[PDB]
């Protein structure tokens, strides 16, 4: 009946729900387990520019705390 | 409800700009000496370069005014890596 | 015409605050708090002159005070500033929202062993 | 780059499958099977441009109402929407939006 | 027959938008406010005939920042010269320009 | 001046060449007539964003309204001249002399 | 390759600047002018003005020229016209893609050319300006001010739209 | 009595662009009226899009104050209470 | 086309003009002629004639070239200066493109082959807009940058124009097309004293729109625009084919007539500047000018061409609608000269 | 890995439209007393695959002998613009994150059109070229409404970035502050996308079939997913506009499920109205909008305008 409707559905859910997981779990998988840094502007990309010079490895996400310092 | 969670936004808003506020001298202080460090860089790497060619000064204003002007991305970025270059000039705009 | 008087590499080297945006925005309302009068001196001189070289010692100021602020932090507050800027590096935005709970944490070491109040807004 | 990659992917991908799809198909073996008026209702397609023009002017709006003269923003605004309404008005009641 | 009537009624019609070193939104500034601000005050009731010749230094500097013709001449000069110097292997770059060292935050 | 100057400029004096020498089709000068706009509105949105002319960024919007003012107008015309004529044709437009 | 990105699209924007200028038949005119449209947004996108390219996008290219296809399908001429259908549009477009060139080589070998004013053949990337707009798109302020600033700029525009449509009514009254 | 049966009939035959009217002659009226406006431009006011680019103390500014925590100065209390 | 549109649209143009002279923008001066051109077009075509479409046509194209052509002259000046404002243009080639421009919008040759034919589309009345409003806009933008304007440019395309004036006219027996190459011949010499003093030009401009208003409301009483409908008109009403006469003997330059002291002052200001060869030209040539209008007035007053019989019918009638600006008009075009001193009012 | 990522959003995309195919059958098979496809494979998934293949075997009929270099671009324009639409939309990171992604979102629907408008030329048929007419009609009415409801919401959200769309509806779904536009809006996406009641274009009843009448085997099957992808994509497009999700940071699939299961509804309810309503006819297609909507929109937008001054809840700008 009715339900028999409902496994294609269920494949187009499955099929829409791969891009979205996809691209977050790439995300986090390249900027080392953190969300990809939003720059809507130019300040933020600054930042940006600044965590790459500062991490030595020339990547953004690798962040250096309080152990740099002194 | 939209007027009570839009006006908290603007006030976290001014918070964000707040600390950018706090931490813009800092940065200004940095981007200054960043700049005269890669401006100096490349005049001596110019002297280098230009020494024998004929009639030409090191390091010569091109501006009549003996005043400070914000270098061009040029000046400052002019005998770097392409990727720095790159870097530099299309940053922001190619990010997303 | 003339040529330009760029400053010498020597006198431009100054010790550098190496931490990343994350740290920086987290202490950055206390940063401005105390740290106000060396920063206010070196945007006063940047404006007036609107000359790079010229404020260069008042940008060491800066640099060396927002140095010992860290220190500071890192003698009285080490771990609750460490946990409130790994909250804060998660977010791509670095929103304040999701980190609320650090942040008072934070606050409140920081208000008990150095005094330091946070500014309100505005 | 990830914006110029993006368009590019998509556009291989598509004449990619018009190719497998043009002639691809088309070496399967078979024979030989043989094989205006004047719009003046283009007018309708006319003023969507100068809709659309309003449009394109209206867009501004959500960092317009940012500014510090909130209150000659919003005159302006309301005076924009309310000349484009008025434009409308006089089509229609000209029998100008005659379509089709 | 240019009717100032803007200059007669007080009107800013359009002479917000006539120069880069006007206000400008939230006091953002041109790439060349300081040079076109020193060439209006220089040629400021002296007419144009005379600021023709006596602000010409002005005007020069401030069509430079503008164009930036003789700065990319310069630096033409510069890549042409370091080109050929590599070519006759007499000229290294710097590690630092390079990118074999940091650059400065 | 940079060379993408150079190339816009170029850009619009073929564009302009093309609508000084009409071939058959009226459609095709209007063609170029949106084209020449079109590096008008290259040409001058390049000028303000490298000069940082915050308050001239809406010169190029401006110059577009009136750029699609103008085209239609000439197929306004162009409409009527081809129900006179059955064709866009040029040279159907021959009545007045001289 | 990637240094000249700009350089490129200009090229590209010249090329299709001779097509729809060459005069084929308006069809492939329209896919000059959008393909030029297009083009022309790239590279204002380079130079960092995402707002007023991708205006071009919508306005211009589904804009003006939409209604330009629109039109020459209603008057359908017989044969589609295309650059090699008359000797002329080929020749005309094979020699401006030369004229194209001829600038482009001496521009690149001449360090200075002067067609009609000097060009010099230094990448655009020198051009740009080293400053920091902070948290702010220029271009969106700019833009905006419209509103704020430019009440009259607001009041003109918009009466010459409200006459373009009066006027456009008029013209196709036909009596 | 004639605008009533005027309206009647609108609102019968044309429901939509009375509607539209009286929509539209709200968002030309309530904004005047409303008290809520000058807050708004308040609020846009206190966005601190630019830097507060200090000014050199002569000794003669007693309202401008000298340091951020400070109780001279503009509040934004009542934002916060908004 | 519905009189209140029509009204709306001729203050559309108006304003337009208005702008032009009003805007120290060049954005907001390139809108007035954007303005004028959109209001313009269907006040050609308000009769609607295959003609006048064809005129409309012509108009759309050539002003949308000179539009096109200005705005790039605008944008180049901003790529050099960096400034908006009308004043000294600071790059030669814009400055040569924007005097293409306004010349093609003036109609000044080599971009006068327009004029006629858009004159001879247009109705009467359109065609009095079109020679005398229209030309407003564009000399006022001209004398505001005239220090900028190379003078040999303007002084060639002002000779040319003026010869090509006359020439046109005497092979012309449709009297619009007789109209606008006299309007070409005038605006030639207009432009010619541009360089050196724009109050002549001003003058010029003044009793030219005079005459030409006066020319036109003739015409539009008299309902001719052949040769020939005019012959017929001194059998009606003789006193208007007088007028007309007079006022044609105005437009060649004759004195003691109104038309000679534009001339006399142009010629005058020219040589004060070691002009000399140049008036003489100009003056001589303006001897064809003469000449159709000589033989205007042969066909029209001077001499009594043949009627028809059905004329005796409108000889009981009188007209019905009366132009109050017509005898003022006349009495300036024709008996002004004793008056030029008042040249520095405009001054 | 970016590549990685395209293609990721791609391929699904795609094996999404083929099962929407035999969603649509089954769905409007049991709203008709009937069954759907169920005997090519279990419960009919294997339709899709069937048809594809019959079509791609099929015979490559192409008598258009006009400009066959637009007869081919045509379906290239349209799927390449298809599946670049679904690049921008936050779900909830987007692939490319735009400040002004809402726009180039209309730019591409605004382009798509041309695929449509050149099929149906150089197709050089009558029904072909006169039904190619009607879209351009339909498509270009309905864009300005689309237009304006979009800016009309926007205001809420402070920008055309969509990311920010979910920070705006954190607390409340935007339907509740603006239904109108939401019910027209929704129309409007059904005009755009060429549905019913709207299927003027294609129009089989009246149009044997319309744009695409001469294209058959594989340019029909990339129409048929370009037109099915437009669907689903705008259906993604107001649930992220109104009926917003809640996102957790750490975990995005609450909110990808969450979305997509609103996606489903929409595009269900995209089937189901299909299967309801008779379709407009042309002329009272267009009536509906420019002397219904148009006013309405423009209404609404001056009230949208005014609500934030005189509430103060102007959004921020970032």
């Amino acid at each position: 009946m009715w339900f028999e409707i409902l496994p294609g559905i269920a494949v187009m859910a499955a099929c829409l729900f791969i891009p979205g997981m996809a691209t977050a779990h790439i995300h986090k998988f390249t900027n080392g387990g953190k969300e990809k840094r939003v720059a809507h502007f130019s300040y933020q990309w600054n930042l940006m520019e600044r965590d790459r010079c500062i991490s030595g490895v020339n990547r953004y996400h690798v962040t250096k705390g309080l152990e740099n310092i002194d | 409800s939209m007027m009570k969670w839009n006006r908290e936004r603007r006030r976290l808003q001014i918070e964000d700009f707040e600390a950018r506020i706090a931490l813009m001298p800092l940065f200004q202080a940095e981007k200054d000496r960043r700049v005269l460090q890669m401006l100096r860089e490349n005049l001596e790497e110019e002297a280098i370069i230009m020494k024998d060619v004929p009639d030409w000064k090191v390091g010569e204003s091109v501006f009549h005014t003996t005043r400070w002007v914000t270098p061009m991305m040029g000046e400052l970025y002019g005998l770097r890596t392409n990727e720095e270059i790159l870097s530099a000039t299309y940053g922001f705009i190619w990010y997303t | 015409p003339g040529i330009v008087e760029l400053p010498t590499l020597e006198d431009l080297k100054v010790q550098e605050v190496k931490v990343s945006s994350s740290v920086l925005k987290a202490a950055a309302h206390h940063y401005g708090a105390q740290c106000d009068k060396p920063n206010k001196e070196f945007m006063l001189c940047r404006w007036e002159e609107k000359d790079p070289r010229r404020c260069l010692e008042e940008g060491k100021l800066v640099n060396q005070c927002a140095l010992d602020f860290f220190r500071q932090i890192k003698r009285h507050c080490a771990e609750p500033f460490t946990e409130y800027w790994t909250c804060i590096d998660y977010s791509g935005l670095q929103l304040f929202r999701h980190c609320r709970k650090q942040q008072a944490k934070f606050d409140e070491c920081v208000l008990d062993k150095l005094g330091w109040v946070r500014p309100d807004l505005g | 780059m990830n914006i110029m990659l993006t368009l590019l992917t998509n556009v291989t991908l598509a004449s990619l499958l018009v190719l497998i799809a043009f002639w691809l198909p088309q070496l399967n073996a078979y024979s030989e099977k043989t094989s205006p008026f004047s719009m003046k209702f283009f007018l309708v397609a006319i003023t969507f441009l100068l809709f659309d023009l309003e449009i394109a002017l209206l867009l501004p709006l959500p960092w317009a109402s940012q500014t510090n003269n909130l209150k000659t923003m919003l005159t302006m605004a309301l005076f924009l929407l309310i000349l484009l309404a008025a434009s409308l008005a006089y089509e229609w009641t000209q029998k100008g939006l005659e379509w089709a | 027959p240019f009717f100032d009537v803007q200059k007669r009624l007080g009107l800013d019609l359009d002479r917000w938008m006539t120069i880069q070193s006007a206000e400008q939104p939230h006091k953002i500034p041109g790439r060349c406010h300081a040079f076109e601000k020193e060439w209006i005050e220089c040629a400021h009731g002296i007419g144009g005939i005379r600021a023709e010749k006596e602000c010409k230094i002005e005007f020069d500097d401030f069509v430079e920042c503008l164009l930036r013709q003789k700065t990319m001449k310069r630096l033409s000069a510069i890549k042409r010269q370091r080109d050929k110097l590599i070519k006759e292997g007499k000229y290294t770059p710097p590690p630092h320009h390079l990118g074999k060292e940091d650059p400065r935050p | 001046m940079p060379l993408v100057y150079m190339n816009i400029i170029m850009a619009f004096a073929i564009a302009l060449a093309g609508l000084l020498m009409y071939r058959s089709h009226l459609m095709s000068s209007l063609l170029c007539l949106e084209g020449m706009m079109l590096s008008l509105f290259i040409m001058s949105t390049l000028i303000i964003l490298n000069t940082h002319f915050t308050l001239a960024n809406m010169m190029p919007i401006i110059l577009l309204v009136f750029a699609a003012c103008e085209a239609a107008l000439g197929l306004s015309l162009l409409v009527m001249v081809s129900n006179t004529y059955g064709t866009d044709y040029v040279q159907n437009l021959n009545l007045l002399q001289c | 390759m990637t240094m000249y990105i700009a350089f490129i699209l200009s090229t590209i924007f010249v090329i299709g600047f001779v097509g729809f200028s060459s005069k084929p038949s308006p069809i492939y005119g329209g896919l000059g002018l959008i393909v030029s449209g297009g083009v022309g947004c790239g590279i204002v996108l380079n130079f960092g003005g995402s707002f007023l390219g991708l205006m071009v996008f919508l306005i211009y290219l589904g804009g003006m020229l939409v209604v330009f296809g629109y039109t020459t399908a209603m008057a359908t001429e017989m044969y589609p016209e295309v650059w090699v259908s008359n000797k002329t549009v080929f020749g005309a477009f094979v020699s401006g893609l030369m004229m194209e060139f001829c600038m482009v080589y001496y521009a690149l070998k001449e360090e200075e050319v002067e067609i009609i004013f000097k060009f010099n053949g230094l990448g655009d990337w020198v051009i740009y300006d080293t400053g920091d707009s902070g948290f702010f798109s220029e271009e969106a302020m700019g833009i905006a001010a419209l509103y704020s600033y430019g009440t009259w700029l607001v009041i003109v525009t918009g009466w010459s739209l409200l006459i373009g449509v009066v006027v456009i009514m008029e013209i196709t009254r036909g009596n | 009595g004639r605008i009533a049966s005027f309206l009647k009939n609108a609102w019968a035959k044309e429901p939509v662009l009375v509607a539209s009217f009286a929509i539209g002659g709200l968002a030309i009226i309530l904004p005047s009226l409303s008290p809520y406006t000058n807050y708004a431009i308040r609020i846009n006011r206190a966005t601190p899009y630019n830097y507060p680019v200090p000014l050199r103390d002569d000794g003669n500014m007693p309202d401008v104050p000298s340091h951020p925590q400070d109780p001279q100065g503009p509040s934004l209390e009542w934002l916060k209470n908004l | 086309m519905n009189p209140i549109i029509y009204t709306t649209l001729i203050m559309t143009v108006m304003s337009g003009t208005m702008l032009v002279m009003i805007s120290s923008h060049w954005l907001l001066i390139w809108i007035g002629f954007e303005m004028n051109l959109l209001a313009m077009i269907p006040v050609l075509m308000k009769n609607f004639n295959p003609r006048a479409t064809e005129a409309a046509t012509k108009y759309f194209l050539t002003q949308a070239t000179a539009s096109m052509m200005l705005m790039m002259a605008i944008i180049i000046n901003l790529l050099y200066s960096g400034q908006w404002t009308i004043t000294k243009m600071f790059n030669p080639v814009a400055m040569t493109m924007m005097t293409m421009a306004l010349a093609m919008k003036l109609g000044l040759s080599p971009f006068h082959f327009w004029v006629p034919e858009v004159t001879q589309g247009i109705s009467l009345q359109a065609g009095l807009l079109l020679l005398t409003w229209q030309k407003l806009a564009p000399l006022s933008v001209l004398c505001q940058i005239s220090q900028s304007i190379n003078p040999n440019l303007m002084l060639t395309m002002a000779m040319l124009s003026i010869l090509i004036g006359g020439w046109g006219g005497l092979n012309q027996t449709q009297l619009r097309k007789i109209m606008a190459y006299s309007s070409i011949a005038h605006m030639g010499w207009m432009t010619a004293v541009l360089p050196y003093n724009t109050t002549m030009t001003i003058l010029n401009l003044l009793i030219y729109i005079t005459m030409t208003l006066a020319m036109f409301m003739l015409l539009i009483h008299s309902s001719a625009t052949t040769t020939l409908s005019l012959s017929h008109t001194w059998n009606k009403m003789p006193v208007i084919t007088s007028l007309m006469m007079v006022t044609l003997l105005s437009m060649g330059g004759l004195p003691p007539l109104s038309g000679f002291m534009p001339k006399w002052m142009i010629i005058q200001e020219m040589t004060k500047n070691e002009s000399i060869i140049m008036p003489t030209l100009m003056a001589m040539t303006a001897l064809l000018n003469l000449y159709f209008y000589m033989r205007l007035a042969y066909s029209s007053s001077l001499t009594m061409f043949p009627s028809t019989n059905n004329m005796k019918m409108k000889w009981q009638f009188e007209h019905t609608k009366q132009m109050k600006l017509l005898p003022t008009m006349i009495v300036l075009s024709t008996l002004v000269l004793p008056m030029t001193p008042a040249l520095s009012s405009l001054n | 890995m970016f590549m990685i990522n395209i293609l990721s959003l791609i391929i699904p995309i795609l094996l999404a439209v083929a099962f929407l195919t035999l969603v649509e059958r089954k769905v409007l098979g049991y709203m008709q007393l009937r069954k759907g496809p169920n005997v090519v494979g279990p419960y009919g998934l294997l339709q899709p695959i069937a048809d594809a293949l019959k079509l791609f075997t099929k015979e490559p009929l192409r008598p258009a002998t006009s400009s066959i270099s637009m007869f081919i671009i045509a379906p290239i324009l349209a799927l390449s613009l298809a599946l670049t639409m679904w690049v921008p939309l936050p779900m909830p990171y987007p692939l490319i994150n735009m400040n002004l992604g809402v726009l180039f979102m209309l730019a591409m629907s605004s382009l798509a059109v041309y695929s449509i408008l050149w099929s149906g030329w150089a197709s050089n048929s009558k029904y072909a070229l006169i039904g190619a007419l009607r879209a351009v009609a339909q498509t270009i009415s309905y864009e300005v409404t689309l237009a304006i409801i979009l800016l009309s919401v926007l205001l809420m959200n402070g920008s055309y970035t969509l990311s920010t769309l979910i920070t705006t509806q954190e607390h409340i779904w935007m339907i509740f502050t603006s239904w109108p536009l939401a019910m027209m809006w929704f129309i409007s996406t059904l005009a755009e996308t060429n549905r019913a009641p709207f299927d003027l274009t294609e129009g089989e009843s009246e149009l044997v079939s319309g744009f695409n009448v001469e294209y058959a085997a594989g340019p029909f099957a990339m129409f048929f997913m370009a037109e099915y992808a437009n669907i689903i994509m705008m259906n993604a497009f107001t649930a992220i506009l109104f009926l917003g999700a809640s996102h957790d940071p750490h975990t995005p699939e609450l909110y990808t499920i969450n979305f997509v299961l609103k996606t489903l509804a929409l595009t269900i309810t995209f089937l189901w109205i299909r299967a309801s309503y008779p379709r407009f006819r042309y002329d009272q297609l267009m009536h509906l909008l420019w002397k219904s909507f148009l006013p309405l929109t423009l209404a609404l937008c001056m009230w949208h305008i005014s609500l934030p001054i005189m509430t103060a809840s102007i959004p921020p700008q970032s």
